[PDB]
């Protein structure tokens, strides 16, 4: 019965049945989260175990359409996603086995206590008790008691079940066609699609390693000043001058952030930082013009209004009746065309660069609304959030800020207040390139049995030398397991997906601002009254799925690949200002000093 | 030469906004002053035409729609305010002498009754394997999901499909009085002008 013309039956029963079951099973999670009760929570549950039921037969039945006979291009890319099982491939009990593991090790982060040697019945959980040690104090030893604690505490638990969880997953990740479970991760930037903008899962690999090398001759320089204003704080004794930063020292928990370094390693420590939230409490902006002034943004580059229920269904501040709300940022798409925020928004300059990232969330949500049900996503799983942050690199400039009279008329851009906001977007954004670089590659090598089970743990602190530059103060051995002290190794999340969209948000950037005819640095530009660089956001934001993310991503830019070039030329200034402050000095490391030696 | 009364704008329950009610009228003596009076007029928004003039002219047709519609959103029935109103509801045409009223309807108005929930329609398209075909609406007629939208809307974004169209609506309750809309629109004669005001 020509199997695309079946095929298309198939998909047209489907989109038509999958529109009614998706919004109960998400407006059952909207009356939850911000009405946390008991009978929400059992109506949560009986509304979204209905369609994974529905979803689960969708795709036994979409299993027996070989996809080598569709010739179609939107009818192939949705039964080979409806074939894409997932975990429901294995025997009925194997399946009760990988649960039990995968929720014991989840249980495991979550209650997890240090217990200090002075006092036994005093102890920390991690949050809020053991992220203010690890991200206030100045002391060398309550901060490695607090780093010894956690990983001796989390890690000897998560060591044994960290290793079923590798053998099922090399199983699943096995009945579904792939090599290992690192191609089943990697498989989202797959691409066989119309010619020439053809992308392997194999092609990831060499792609990621060779953006890196474009991005490390800048974070050696950020490793040799932050390495100094180390070295005058805490002494030429614990901390060396050619060798690596001990892991402790890096005000974080993991070391992902370098954020909480910025009280140390400030270039000039008397100049401060713009803030408007003075500005925004003396001019009486309450917890609405905030969001209706993010809103006039949209509407002045070329996107869409919001729609009129938006402003009566969301939920814009926390509210003064008895519902507990969890307050997290999200912003929801329902289904049947209700697009809802949910937000605890208070006067300050970080809701106010939080409205314009929801925002541009809902925006990229209210356009590729006329894709059919599984072409609603970004092109891949980086695209979402590089456009939700390209509008919070221009809603905070100082001058979107000077034409909201949030700040002085008589400005004066004050030259040292470009380094000292550079550093501080440096520190977050080049701090987290190797440590997100890293995990993954561990990770992938892991996984497909590259590195074997008896050196994790050496492999480990073999690879966080040579790539982040980072030492351990204290001997491990192979009953420990260190990645599995982070929520995305424990939890079974892919890490991947925050290393390309810090790539793709300079791509993005680079070219709205060469659309919008800016001469200057890349760091103050400003999409705003420029509808040159909305009428070509906006084809990319009406794509969906429907097109691959090498075609989508040449539509804007005009190169189909991932390029470090625009991160560079974005942190531009502070490099050239580094080079003559590590004058000197050793750029680089040495991987063979240790602080317990 | 006749009345052309305003009865059934005085009566019974004015519908919401995709199933507008007509009342086109021809030959008589009209009076908008005793049309106006009797509401709180909140806009008066008119196109190629003056209010002042307007309620004394002579012309060949008389064009009056009439629909419940909350004063709230009196920036979604503006021309260039692409939103889900003037796509899938109603689309105000242009191209003729043309007004726009916003009523406040008070309760000494006793004979019009007052309807449980204002409605629009949020979307209106034709489902398919390639996704949703939009069926926007044309200048002055009425919406193509006519005969699916008149089964009754009982809470906010049910849908109802049948066959090929796929409708579906939005309901928000009524607080205080009632607020109406009239879009009253004329158009000039060239042999005979029958509609010509009372005096
Ligand atoms: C939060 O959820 C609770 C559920 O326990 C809601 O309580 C019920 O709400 C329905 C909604 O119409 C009422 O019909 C029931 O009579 C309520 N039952 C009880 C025991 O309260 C509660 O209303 C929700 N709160 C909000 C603000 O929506
Ligand atoms: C999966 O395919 C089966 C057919 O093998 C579908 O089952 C039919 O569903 C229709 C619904 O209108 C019934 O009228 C038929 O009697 C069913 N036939 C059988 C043999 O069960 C099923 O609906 C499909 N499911 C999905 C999600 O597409
Ligand atoms: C975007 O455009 C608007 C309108 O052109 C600018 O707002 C005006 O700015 C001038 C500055 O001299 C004021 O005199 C006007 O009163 C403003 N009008 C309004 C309606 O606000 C706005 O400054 C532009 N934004 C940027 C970042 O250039
Ligand atoms: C048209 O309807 C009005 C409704 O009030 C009639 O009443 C006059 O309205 C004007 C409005 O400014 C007043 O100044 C007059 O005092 C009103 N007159 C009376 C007797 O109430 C008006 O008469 C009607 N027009 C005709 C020609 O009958
Ligand atoms: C988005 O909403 C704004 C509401 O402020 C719309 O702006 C209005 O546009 C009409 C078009 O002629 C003007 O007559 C109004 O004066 C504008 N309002 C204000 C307060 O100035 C805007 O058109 C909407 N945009 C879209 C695409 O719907
Ligand atoms: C209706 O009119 C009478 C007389 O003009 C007045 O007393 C009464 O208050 C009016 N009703 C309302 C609701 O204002």
């Amino acid at each position: 019965q020509d199997i695309g013309q079946q095929a298309q039956e198939f998909l047209e029963e489907f989109n038509r049945r999958a529109e009614d079951i998706s919004y109960e099973s998400s407006l059952a999670s909207w009356n939850y989260n911000t009405n946390i009760t008991e009978e929400n929570a059992k109506k949560m549950n009986e509304a979204g175990a209905r369609w994974s039921a529905f979803y689960d037969t969708a795709s036994r039945n979409a299993s027996k359409f070989p996809v080598d006979s569709i010739e179609d291009d939107l009818i192939k890319l949705q039964i080979q996603i409806l074939q894409d099982r997932g975990s429901s491939v294995l025997t009925p009990e194997k399946y009760n086995r990988l649960g039990t593991v995968l929720s014991t090790m989840s249980t495991i982060y979550s209650t997890g206590t240090v217990c200090k040697i002075n006092n036994p019945s005093e102890c920390l959980v991690l949050e809020p008790g053991l992220d203010a040690i690890m991200a206030d104090s100045t002391d060398y030893h309550e901060r490695l008691w607090a780093w010894e604690g956690w990983r001796a505490d989390v890690g000897r638990m998560m060591r044994p079940l960290y290793e079923e969880y590798v053998e099922l997953e090399n199983e699943v990740a096995k009945l579904n066609g792939y090599s290992d479970y690192g191609d089943y991760w990697r498989a989202n930037y797959e691409a066989d699609f119309p010619k020439g903008y053809e992308y392997k899962r194999d092609q990831l690999i060499e792609d990621v390693e060779k953006t890196f090398k474009q991005i490390k001759p800048l974070y050696e320089q950020l490793h040799a000043y932050v390495r100094h204003q180390l070295e005058q704080v805490y002494g030429p004794e614990l901390i060396s001058s050619t060798g690596c930063l001990p892991a402790h020292l890096l005000g974080d928990m993991w070391g992902r952030f370098w954020t909480n370094l910025y009280a140390l390693t400030v270039p000039y420590p008397n100049k401060p930082n713009i803030d408007v939230t003075s500005a925004m409490v003396e001019k009486e902006w309450d917890a609405n013009k905030i969001f209706r002034s993010a809103e006039a943004f949209f509407i002045s580059i070329g996107l869409d209004n919001m729609t009129e229920g938006f402003w009566r269904d969301s939920m814009l501040t926390e509210p003064t009746d008895n519902r507990k709300v969890v307050c997290h940022p999200t912003a929801w798409d329902l289904g049947k065309n209700d697009y809802r925020i949910k937000m605890c928004t208070k006067v300050t300059m970080d809701d106010f660069l939080t409205a314009h990232h929801e925002m541009g969330h809902i925006e990229y949500d209210m356009a590729y609304s006329g894709q059919p049900y599984l072409l609603r996503s970004g092109a891949n799983e980086g695209f979402h959030e590089a456009v939700g942050e390209i509008m919070s690199l221009s809603a905070a400039t100082p001058q979107h800020l000077k034409s909201l009279d949030l700040l002085e008329p008589t400005f004066q851009e004050d030259e040292e207040t470009e380094i000292n906001f550079l550093l501080k977007q440096a520190l977050t954004i080049v701090g987290t390139m190797p440590f997100t670089y890293m995990l993954e590659k561990w990770r992938w090598m892991v996984f497909s049995g590259e590195i074997t089970k008896q050196e994790w743990t050496k492999r480990w602190w073999d690879m966080k030398r040579e790539i982040v530059g980072v030492v351990e103060p204290v001997p491990h051995d192979e009953t420990y397991c260190d990645p599995a002290a982070l929520f995305h190794v424990a939890n079974d999340y892919s890490f991947i997906r925050y290393y390309t969209r810090t790539i793709y948000q300079f791509q993005f950037q680079e070219a709205l601002c060469k659309a919008a005819n800016h001469t200057g640095p890349l760091h103050k530009c400003d999409i705003t009254n420029s509808t040159a660089a909305g009428d070509r956001l906006r084809k990319l934001l009406e794509l969906g799925r429907s097109k691959p993310w090498t075609e989508a991503l040449e539509n804007v830019t005009g190169e189909k690949y991932m390029n470090a070039e625009p991160l560079l030329h974005y942190f531009e200034p502070l490099f050239e200002w580094l080079k003559k402050a590590n004058s000197g000095r050793f750029i680089g490391w040495k991987t063979d000093w240790a602080p317990y030696s | 030469t006749q009345e052309c009364d305003f009865t059934p704008m005085l009566t019974g329950t004015p519908p919401p906004i995709y199933n507008f009610k007509r009342l086109v009228f021809t030959n008589c003596n009209y009076n908008l002053t005793k049309l106006l009076s009797l509401f709180q007029v909140s806009e008066f928004s008119c196109h190629q035409v003056s209010p002042s003039s307007l309620a004394t002219g002579c012309y060949s047709s008389l064009t009056v729609d009439y629909f419940a519609y909350s004063t709230d959103m009196s920036s979604y029935l503006q021309p260039g305010s692409a939103g889900a109103i003037v796509q899938f509801n109603y689309k105000q045409d242009f191209s003729n002498p043309t007004c726009r009223v916003l009523a406040t309807v008070p309760q000494n108005l006793t004979t019009i009754t007052k309807p449980s929930n204002y409605a629009y329609l949020t979307e209106c398209y034709k489902t398919s394997a390639y996704g949703k075909n939009y069926l926007y609406n044309a200048p002055g007629a009425y919406t193509p999901c006519l005969s699916l939208a008149s089964r009754g809307f009982s809470t906010k974004y049910q849908s109802h499909s049948d066959g090929e169209l796929t409708t579906t609506g939005y309901i928000y309750p009524v607080t205080g009085n009632l607020q109406m809309a009239f879009i009253i629109s004329v158009q000039y004669g060239t042999d005979t002008n029958s509609v010509c005001p009372m005096q």
